[PDB]
RNA sequence: UAAAGCUAAAUAUAUGUAGGAGACCGAUAGCAAACAAGUACCGUGAGGGAAAGAUGAAAUAGUACUCAGGAAUGAGCAAU
RNA sequence: AUUUUAAAAUUAUUUGAAUUUUUCUUCUUAUAAUUUAAGUUGUUUCUAUACAGUACUUUCUUAACCCACUCGUCUUGAAACACGGACCAAGGAGUCUAGCAAAUGUGCAAGUGUAUAUGAUUCUUUAAACAUUUUACGCAUAAUUAAUGUAAUAUGUCCAUUGUAGAUUUGUGCCCCACUUUGCAUACAAUACCGGUAAGCAA
RNA sequence: CCUAUUAGCUGGUUAUUUUCGAAAGAUCUCUCAGGAUCGCUGGAGUUGAUUAAUAUAAUUUUACCAGGUAGAGAUAAUGAU
RNA sequence: AUUUCACUCAUAUUAAAUAAAAUAACUCCAAGUGGGCCAUUUUUGGUAAGCAGAACUGGCGAUGAGGGAUGCUCCUAACGC
RNA sequence: UUACCGAUACCAAGCCAUAAAAAGAAGAAAAAAUUUUUUUUUAGAAUCUUUUUAUGAGUAGAAAAUCGUGGGGUUUGUGUUGAAGCGAAAUACGUGAGUUUUCGUGGAACAUCUCCCUAGUGCAGAUCUUGGUGGAAGUAGCAACUAUUCAAAU
């Protein structure tokens, strides 16, 4: 069912798993496209692991857009200076592969700059 | 063969790995050959090595 | 093995699915080897009448350039 | 450059673009030109019509290096020598050019083209066409034989 | 569903983009369609199409046609779409405005020598934008060989396609179905 | 100007050896073989022919001592 | 942020008139706002007076109504009483070369390519880059016939063959169409001219 | 070892989404399980339209054409009967 | 018969009607394809066949959705969420 | 004879993508406190931005945009305050290959999506190969050659 949240309008959910991806180990819920002959999901059958399509996409207006309201962007260590302007629309995540003390000054900086984080509390 | 093509004239019919031969060697063989000249003419009292024709 | 010896079924879609094509109908149509000995006279006639003009032409060309 | 190639978009296709109902046979026709006069007759007799059948006489050993002759249409004569020594001798009413085409390296002189009208110019190649000497003459050139 | 030739959507057929990925002509064909969507002059409009047509298309035009063309009218100033090219086989020369993509050097030299002046896209843009006193020429397009193999084909009654062949001597496609002795002719 | 003869250079190297390199492979890859390899092994013979790298900084830090069990091994408060 | 404006209607004035003959009767002269114009706005609560919870969003497991035949494959016809698949991890298949053609991009352009090779205070990287005294060759500039060979208007003029349309172009009625001016490219023809073979003549 | 011989035949031939999208005819084939060929398709590019036209139409109408199937015959031919 | 001139033949709905008629026309490169089948109607051989073989058209294949309990082809109807 | 129920067909609306279409190479709005401060923006990227309409099925088959892998130049970083990997997971993003994260384990390297060059590059299968593990199962079975019993030592 689609999911309705403030603004953003969400279509739909539940990440596609491949097609036989229950009774076989061997294949990896990653979603493919199974090209076969008579294999029941190109064909379309009456509710059996139906396939992605163009048309569940979002609206490009509010694609990309977290539920904050907000593009999510990276940083590294230092790399704070495109963000001064943009503090109401960009969002900051700290990478993973940062020590303590680097991640200690950027959450330090972001936090006087007025600038949300989401993962405040990695490696603490 | 496939329509408007040329008429194929390939003659690799027989063996030929046998026989390819790359010259990766050509500048160093150009530089052997000019330090074997140089040597040549300085070991001969500065008489120059070329002849009139 | 018996293998079906003729069948046209599917020819009539299949010649309309790109529609059925006309020929260009150009205007002139060559006169290679249509009955000679006429346009053996007609070939001097335009050849006259080209040498007719075209000699004006160069007449009023040098009357007009002096 | 091998991920340009049209293979590396058809992993995920079973046939990999060489057909499933046919399939992908060696050598289907056959090796090399082997259809001749047998079955793969109407591509030769549709394309490449005179392919079957000899004609003419024999040269034995051509020698090549007899016949050669490469060739100069008249009218590229002019063109032949500089721009600036084209308008000294076009200036003048008493001084012609002499190209003597071996220095070039051309040897024989065709008659196309549409040469100025009153200049005379000497010419000097090892052989001459009748209608490039007809057109030299008219306009007060000479052909002079050299060898 | 519907009744509809291609499903109902309109296809065209040419080129959308310059695949020429090359800096100053992507930035004057940023010009030129920019006048053509802003002017209603149809010069605008076909010279920016022209500068979008392949290399195969924008042919090389010699000099001596280049003036036997402007002989009519001296006045008018030529553009081309692609390069001009000397040609050895002319004379004199007399006074040509043109406006073309490339040169040659000899070209140049003549064109210069003759008294004319070599007018670039730009120059032509900044001094004629409505396409006042300039007439549109292009080269021969089809004159190009590879076209001597298209038409009919070569082995077809009345046809003049030139066949491909390794050479041309007296044993290479000479014999059977071009001379009424062996078999057919043609 | 045949039916006698000689000769360095310009040229080739999937051999052996000795050096030097790499938009090459990185332990099912790369030579069959990174290690005790043409070894173990198989076939009476021509011959066929493998698997197997990484403790740890330092084992000149390689498991001392107690208890239980025949010993293996186990547990500790004992110990690197 | 230069059509959420115009008018369109409504109210309340005013203007003249009208007619179906008057409290939604109509047509505007002039005024100010309303919106039925010109895509849903307002009011009251709750979340809630808290920093993680039973609330709130989400993952997972269970159930519930409805539906759903093992995939891959050759096949007109696959879930088949057609064949391969006990299971897992790794490896595993349109590549490379020569030659040609086409499409595209680039340089140069009647020329093009610098080949073998040559010179250099280049000589870790350098087995690359640089450079090439006034026709070396390939491919192209002209074709054709078995072949001796022959070889593209023709000197009236540095016009550059002729038609039918045909892009532009200069103007007449700075944006259309009809009138004369140029006639790209090309398309369909016609002409000449070169080789070849016929035919007539023929020293 | 030649040799990784050849095999018109069997099996396989690995990531997504979007756009377009078929044939199982016809000629020839020591050809009938194959192949070449046009026909159907895609991609590319060009000329013409963008001016409710002109080309154009698996369309109908107006005019003008050609056929010998059903049907009808046995006294109109032939053969019956 | 040709060329050049006269003159002018609806053209403002357009030498009948109607046209999501320029989604055209052409050229080039190339894959797959080249065993078919079912259905109303016509029809050949055979007694007949879910047979063998053709004909105009549509489908199936290449395709699911609702119905015929159920079904590769029947009826409605062809699929972005 | 009415009334009804009945579709991924039809209609109205919303959103996606494709194609076409119309058009484009520089200025202050509002709210809250109390005229002054605070609070959000003040946009101009042409294979783009704004807007309109139509359409949306597909095997063999072709093209485009794409997402990852081993390397390589080029820019610019992370690393003992623990990287690469791996297990579990995420009010996480896409439509989807996947990307990005938290916890635990780990003990030395890792990415570049700034643009590009290159390739032994992406797996479920091939009675695929190599290595390991199942159920079948504590089951079949441990059968010929007649036969062993007691007491003690060890």
């Amino acid at each position: 069912a689609v999911k309705k949240v403030g603004k953003i309008i969400k279509k739909r959910t539940k990440k596609f798993t491949r097609f036989q991806s229950n009774r076989f180990m061997r294949v990896k819920p990653a979603w493919r496209k199974p090209r076969g002959i008579d294999c029941r999901v190109r064909r379309r059958y009456k509710g059996t692991n139906l396939m992605p399509s163009i048309g569940y996409g979002s609206n490009k207006k509010t694609k990309f857009l977290l539920p904050n309201n907000k593009y999510k962007y990276v940083v590294k260590n230092k790399e704070m200076e495109p963000l001064i302007m943009n503090h109401t629309k960009y969002c900051v995540q700290i990478a993973h592969n940062v020590s303590s003390k680097k991640r200690k000054q950027i959450i330090e900086r972001a936090k006087q700059m007025n600038v949300s984080v989401i993962n405040a509390k990695a490696r603490l | 063969v496939a329509h408007n093509n040329v008429l194929p004239n390939v003659h690799l019919h027989k063996w030929w790995q046998r026989h390819v031969r790359v010259n990766f060697s050509k500048n160093i063989k150009k530089k052997k050959r000019r330090l074997l000249r140089e040597k040549r003419r300085k070991a001969n009292g500065g008489t120059p090595i070329e002849k009139l024709h | 093995a018996k293998s079906k010896n003729h069948t046209n079924h599917n020819q009539n879609r299949k010649a309309h699915k790109n529609g059925i094509k006309k020929p260009k109908k150009h205007k002139f149509m060559s006169r290679k080897g249509l009955d000679p000995n006429f346009f053996r006279n007609q070939k001097y006639c335009l050849k006259g009448i080209q040498k007719k003009k075209k000699e004006l032409k160069l007449k009023a060309k040098q009357e007009k350039n002096n | 450059a091998t991920r340009f190639k049209k293979n590396r978009k058809k992993r995920g296709h079973v046939s990999a673009g060489h057909g499933r109902v046919g399939k992908h046979r060696k050598h289907p026709g056959g090796r090399g030109k082997a259809g001749g006069l047998h079955h793969m007759r109407i591509n030769f007799d549709k394309y490449h019509p005179g392919y079957f059948g000899k004609v003419g006489m024999r040269h034995l050993n051509l020698l090549k290096n007899r016949t050669y002759c490469p060739t100069i249409n008249v009218d590229k004569l002019w063109g032949l020598l500089p721009e600036e020594k084209k308008k000294e001798f076009s200036e003048n009413k008493d001084i012609a050019p002499v190209i003597d085409v071996t220095r070039k390296g051309y040897f024989k002189v065709l008659g196309n083209g549409k040469l100025k009208h009153n200049q005379p110019i000497v010419v000097k190649a090892r052989y001459f066409s009748s209608v490039a000497e007809k057109k030299i003459k008219a306009v007060g050139g000479q052909c002079i034989l050299v060898a | 569903g519907i009744a509809l030739k291609n499903v109902g959507r309109i296809k065209k057929h040419g080129r959308k983009h310059l695949v020429s990925k090359n800096p100053y002509l992507r930035l004057l064909v940023k010009l030129y369609n920019f006048l053509a969507r802003r002017t209603n002059a149809n010069f605008n409009k076909i010279i920016a199409k022209r500068l979008i047509m392949p290399k195969r298309y924008r042919p090389p035009l010699s000099l001596s046609k280049l003036q036997y063309h402007m002989a009519n009218h001296p006045n008018d100033i030529a553009v081309v779409v692609g390069s001009i090219t000397d040609d050895k086989r002319l004379f004199s020369l007399k006074q040509l405005k043109v406006c073309a993509l490339r040169f040659t050097e000899t070209a140049r030299k003549r064109i210069e020598d003759a008294g004319g002046e070599c007018l670039t896209f730009d120059q032509l843009a900044l001094k004629y934008p409505t396409g006042k006193k300039c007439v549109l020429l292009r080269g021969p397009t089809k004159a190009r060989t590879a076209e001597k193999h298209f038409g009919k084909a070569p082995g077809k009654p009345k046809s003049k396609a030139r066949p491909y062949v390794r050479s041309k001597g007296r044993k290479f496609e000479k014999a059977r179905g071009r001379r009424k002795s062996r078999a057919y002719k043609k």
